[PDB]
């Protein structure tokens, strides 16, 4: 889970620094939110 | 009888059995035969459904083929599944740990519809594990057994419910097909209906029937009598087929805009397409029977059809009207009733064939996906089936099934009965089943349909009670997955020999009679009223002329583990249950004396358990030896049975096989040649015949305790050979290589005496707890060499000893002699796992004698540990002077309701002392129905007693009356069973006589040697510093919160804090306490537990600012 | 059928759904831009060439 968090955060950093259309940035931010979600409480929201 | 080498077992049975018990392994062998499609199974279906003779593999291959591309101009098909000879015979695959398996071959047809070319390539499908003659698979050397599973057969299930508000009845349906989306049709709380599709709570039937190409006229024509559905159709509020389709699209696939054609094709792809909704071949026929759709048509088009839906609607709506019979337009009439989910007509049995079929189906689905991906990426005419095929997922799926799956488990083999009962056992947990937490109270109960199909007694006492059971003795598995039992059919009060087989649902429409009925040999019961089993499981009286079926025999409702209990009908159900369960866990002794009193099922159970050598072909014996037997058949050729001596069972017991034939005898095909672990003369023998007095003796047999005489210890009556194995492997490592060598650092010589220069213990050498077994030395690498170590070597001249001696040592608390050493290595060109290059396994055996704490039990539910083994002097002895062997308490038998074993005791004494009934002035009144040849019995004569048709009270009393003595003139026991006996402690006779007699006792596999454990300072876990748990690890007893409650209630605070902090957790506390107690100093103040700090850090990691404040 | 308010707001409401599954929501969103052909690709490439040329001129 920590590796997933790190990967999502690093990819979001790359997306922001590079400059990407807002749909991909929003998708990455959603993935970051869901990854922190899984880290704190897996299966609380959606399929675990 | 009817067995060539059957010992003369006289029987008290009154009536005869029309058929012999079938081979009790037929549910494992026949299913695998169906799976493979062997010629035996091929001819088996020739008269039992030859309308479509097809195997499981053939069925899967035919369903898979043909597979094509998106264009349809190029495709592949599969056919001709042909097997091959097994790679190696069973014993060698059990030796070097390889799966008993054979290659699988199939033919692949490559078609190219664009132009047309043929490519018939015989592709190697993989390595399919095979089933041995005993019905057990071998995986990686280990012997694994798969068990059948009980699941709800896919189909249609109507049910009734009370709203509990206005007491209105409601009827619901759940068409539950395998691999598909559910439909739940019901009548809602209000008048309209609910048509829940895939868990969406809207849209009554109005949109569904409209979506099927109909309109209001059809739904009003079909339903004018059902005012409920009339009100519903009036409340349609939607007009238009496309409108209904889009409304369905709302609650079937939201998130995507609908179109005119998307919903119409979506419905077909969801329900009427056999790729996303395919109720299995069982489900289609179950639906047809439930609705009368097709009554004489072959089985095809497994996908659900529209007329099925309309028939479901009609059936449900008529059920809500209280109607009795429904006649679907275009089909036969079917009675309307709710469907029970536990009735064995709705619970199927997935045998080994079905489970392996499902796993192969998953593998072939992955195969189809990968081949569909690959057939397009490559240009036409440059593509071949071999490159279209990548057999990896199929073998991956079979390996996934056979290992790390809870439905194919390690064989429970510590006696022939345990092996017999592990197979032919019905489970309910696993994939597609229900977990114990998921299991309610209703499922665990015994259904009236369990009779004759599944035994109602044999089931474990633990949490799994009722979830898993055992097959009956006469039960049969239909070629359709449903269970089925035989029964004789009586006509106009004439009993026929013709045996017909009925399932659970076919029993309701008939009336079966009592098993033991007063048959007059002309088929007519003497009284009109006979105990019969009605449609709904009700038992009642009924005249004879209208009954149409009878049980084939008594003990038809009971399994094979419970059919071995004498006087079963005199025992409570609970005690019979526990007795049947302890029969499974007896140990193989070194002599295995046959029981005096038993049942005819022991012979068959021993014979077909597969572990007794049976002469396949008749002929004279050429030669006999302990290792092998050479038998000369009549047709010139001979055959050598290689006996298996001292083999370790899966539970570490003995499996010796002693031949019981001579060098010049003649043996017939089917006669027992050699005995297994727990067999005498080819019949089951799980215990010993011990003389029993039932008095309570001085409190040493208090609270189910049992006392024994030292004769059992001295004469080795109850002693078991136990064998353990110790694997140890030397593997490659970055430090270099680990050597199996005697260059073991810092060891003495008296412990090096019993090792060969190869580095392992000499064969036939005694070891004990702590002794070294293999000398394996690993490069230690580096560490902090203590300065004190340097001064140590400077005082003696000791070398640095650059390697670490992690040799294999005997674990705590065992000993014995070594039996065998097996060594494998890479330079032996063996198939070792990648990484290891030596692997040696040593077998150590000890003749475990009987001591205090070992559990002994009868087969009647009475159990208990050995309270004491007191010498032969201190044993009550009869007037003849023979001391009693085992004494049990008298305060358990009347309260616990197991009086059957007292009758067994008396019958055993009669069978031992011998008897004769004086036939001078005719036969006595009690012996009139007693069969001939039972009026005379020599001393130590074996008898038999069928469980439900056995010796009655009057017959046993009469037998007890005349019990002729052996050598002297001394009728030790009186007519009422009790006998005088002299105290061995004080010497005076006991004031009152007590019952004595021979009882069959068995030693259970719960010996105290494998049950004693203790530790002072062992290892600890990683995350929390608590000590580990178990016997393999050094353990440490769990001091749970429930015991914390007791210690807090006592008011003892220092003891509790000690048990928590320093004794378990506080590391510095642990080491300081140990130092203080060794130094003879006062134990210091306990510190802070480490687990609390772990919790604090964990809570901090959860973004919770938690700080502890001093002030 | 398709017109007369039966299917238009039907499509709007079907698209405007919770979409609990994240992959489902992403696939719903990606179902919003039409596919492209060669002429559109070369025209957008010309536009990007002009944009980067203008960025170089700004630099």
């Amino acid at each position: 889970l920590y590796r997933r968090v790190i990967n999502r955060n690093n990819r979001l950093k790359r997306l922001i620094d590079l400059g990407a259309p807002e749909i991909i940035v929003n998708n990455e931010k959603r993935m970051l939110q869901e990854s922190v979600d899984a880290l704190f409480d897996n299966g609380r929201r959606g399929r675990p | 009888n009817s067995v060539p080498g059957a010992p003369n077992r006289v029987s008290f049975a009154k009536l005869r059995e029309p058929l012999e018990v079938p081979g009790l392994l037929d549910v494992q062998t026949d299913s695998f035969e169906w799976l493979i499609g062997s010629p035996r199974w091929r001819e088996s279906a020739a008269e039992r459904g030859d309308v479509n003779p097809v195997g499981g593999l053939e069925e899967v291959l035919y369903e898979l083929s043909p597979i094509e591309d998106f264009s349809g101009s190029m495709s592949l098909s599969f056919s001709d599944p042909r097997f091959d000879d097994v790679k190696a015979p069973v014993d060698e695959c059990k030796d070097k740990d390889m799966t008993y398996a054979a290659p699988l071959f199939v033919t692949a047809e490559f078609i190219n519809n664009n132009t047309g070319e043929i490519k018939s390539q015989t592709v190697f499908m993989g390595d399919f594990p095979m089933m041995t003659e005993k019905g057990t698979f071998i995986i990686n050397g280990t012997e694994r057994v798969v068990v059948s599973q009980l699941v709800r057969s896919p189909g249609v299930y109507f049910d009734e419910t009370i709203d509990k508000s206005t007491d209105k009845t409601l009827h619901s349906v759940k068409v539950i097909p395998s691999r598909g989306a559910w439909l739940e049709f019901d009548v809602d709380k209000r008048d309209t209906v609910g048509v829940r599709i895939d868990r969406k709570r809207r849209q009554p039937v109005t949109v569904l029937l409209k979506a099927l190409g109909w309109t209001s006229e059809q739904i009003v024509e079909r339903f004018g009598f059902s005012e409920i559905m009339r009100s519903t159709l009036e409340k349609d509020n939607t007009v238009g087929t496309d409108e209904a389709l889009l409304d369905i699209y709302r609650k079937l696939r939201p998130g995507e805009p609908p179109t005119k054609e998307s919903a119409q094709t979506l419905l077909e792809n969801l329900f009427f397409k056999e790729k996303r909704y395919d109720l299995a071949r069982v489900g289609r026929y179950k639906v047809n029977k439930k609705l009368g759709l097709h009554v004489g048509e072959p089985i095809t088009s497994s996908t659900l059809t529209e007329e099925d839906v309309v028939a479901t609607i009609e059936y449900l709506v008529r059920l809500h009207e209280g109607q009795t019979t429904m006649t679907v337009p275009g089909g036969v009439e079917v009675p309307v009733e709710t469907d029970d989910i536990d009735h064995f007509g709705n619970r199927r049995l997935r045998t080994v064939g079905e489970l392996i079929q499902n796993q192969i189906r998953v593998g072939m689905s992955r195969m189809e996906r990968v081949v569909r991906e690959r057939m397009t990426t490559q240009d036409v005419e440059a593509i071949t089936p071999q490159t279209l095929i990548n057999i990896r997922p199929v073998v991956a799926a079979i390996k996934e099934f056979f290992g790390t799956s809870q439905l194919s488990q390690f064989m429970d083999q510590n006696n022939p009965l345990s092996g017999l009962t592990h197979k032919r056992r019905l489970s309910a947990l696993g994939p597609g089943g229900l977990s114990r937490e998921r299991a309610g109270l209703e499922v665990r109960d015994v259904h009236p349909s369990h009779y004759g199909r599944m035994c109602p007694i044999e089931t474990p006492e633990g949490p799994n009670i009722g979830l898993i059971g055992s097959l009956s003795v006469y039960a049969r598995v239909n070629p359709f997955g449903f269970i089925e039992t035989p029964y004789r059919k009586v006509v106009d009060g004439v009993v026929s020999d013709e045996i017909v087989y009925l399932t659970a649902d076919e029993e309701d429409r008939h009336v079966v009679a009592q098993a033991n009925s007063p048959i007059d040999a002309d088929g007519r019961f003497v009284e009109p009223r006979v105990l019969v089993r009605r449609k709904a499981g009700e038992v009642e009286y009924v005249p004879s002329s209208e009954v149409d079926y009878m049980d084939v025999s008594p003990r038809q409702m009971v399994s094979v583990a419970t059919a071995m209990i004498p006087f079963l009908e005199h025992d409570d159900a609970n005690r019979a249950l526990m007795g049947a369960n302890m029969q499974r866990q007896a140990v193989p002794l070194v002599r295995s004396e046959a029981p005096l009193v038993g049942t005819g099922m022991e012979l068959r159970a021993a014979i077909d358990a597969g572990d007794v050598v049976v002469a396949e072909e008749s002929g004279v014996i050429e030669e006999v030896s302990a290792d092998y037997i050479t038998v000369m058949h009549d047709n010139g050729t001979r055959r050598t049975y290689r006996m298996r001596k001292f083999a370790r069972s899966n539970h570490g017991t003995c499996a010796n096989q002693c031949p019981i034939v001579d060098a010049g005898d003649r043996v017939e095909a089917g006669q027992v040649i050699a005995d297994g672990p727990c067999t005498d003369d080819g019949e089951m023998a799980l215990g010993k015949n011990l003389l029993v007095a039932i008095m309570p003796w001085e409190g040493h047999n208090y609270e189910d305790a049992i006392i024994l005489s030292n004769r059992l210890v001295e004469e080795d009556v109850l002693t078991s050979i136990h064998i353990e194995e110790h694997e140890i492997d030397a593997r490659d490592t970055k430090l270099g290589a680990e050597e199996i060598t005697r260059d073991i650092p810092n060891i003495s010589d008296e412990v090096l005496a019993d090792l060969d220069e190869r580095g392992i213990v000499r064969i036939g050498a005694e070891v004990r707890d702590g002794d070294i077994l293999v000398g394996k030395v690993t490069p230690k690498g580096e560490t902090e060499l203590t300065p004190e170590e340097r001064l140590l070597r400077a005082i003696f001249g000791e070398k640095a000893r650059e390697v670490r001696d992690t040799s294999l040592k005997v674990p705590h608390g065992e000993s014995g002699k070594v039996i065998g050493i097996r060594v494998f290595s890479r330079e032996d060109e063996d198939e070792l796992p990648a990484g290891v290059n030596e692997l040696v396994r040593v077998y150590v055996a000890q003749k475990r004698k009987i001591s205090d704490g070992d559990k002994l039990a009868g087969r009647h539910g009475n159990k208990g540990v050995i309270g004491k083994i007191l010498p032969v002097e201190d044993m009550p002895f009869l007037a003849d002077g023979t001391p009693v062997d085992i004494i049990l308490n008298t305060h358990g038998v009347p309260r616990r309701m197991n009086i059957g074993q007292i009758l067994e005791t008396h019958l055993g004494w009669c069978a031992h002392s011998g008897w004769k009934v004086d036939a001078a002035k005719g036969v006595p009144d009690w012996a009139a129905r007693l069969p001939d040849e039972l009026l005379e019995a020599q001393p130590n004569a074996i008898v038999s007693t069928p469980v439900f048709d056995g010796a009655q009270e009057a017959e046993l009393q009469g037998l007890l009356s005349c019990t002729l003595p052996n050598r002297d003139g001394d009728v030790l026991v009186d007519a009422d069973g009790k006998a005088m006996l002299f105290d061995g402690r004080s010497g005076e006779p006991f004031p009152y006589p007590v019952t004595v007699g021979y009882m069959y006792i068995m030693k259970l596999h719960h010996l105290v040697d494998d049950k004693i454990h203790a530790r002072s300072t062992g290892p600890y876990s990683m995350i929390t510093q608590q000590p580990l748990g178990g016997k393999a690890q050094f353990g440490g007893q769990r001091f749970g919160e429930m015991e914390c409650w007791a210690m807090q209630a006592y008011g003892a605070a220092y003891t509790l804090q000690e048990l928590l902090t320093i004794k378990s957790d506080d590391t510095v506390g642990r080491v300081k306490v140990y130092e203080a107690i060794v130094k003879g100093e006062n134990i210091p103040e306990p510190g802070i537990p480490e687990s609390f700090k772990v919790l604090l850090k964990e809570l901090q990691s959860l973004c919770l600012n938690v700080e502890v404040l001093s002030s | 059928e398709d017109e007369s308010e039966a299917l238009r707001q039907a499509r709007k409401d079907a698209e405007l759904t919770a979409s609990a599954d994240s992959v489902r929501a992403y696939l719903k969103q990606i179902g919003k831009v039409a596919l492209l052909n060669a002429e559109e690709e070369v025209e957008l490439a010309k536009r990007i060439e002009a944009g980067l040329y203008a960025t170089q001129l700004m630099t």
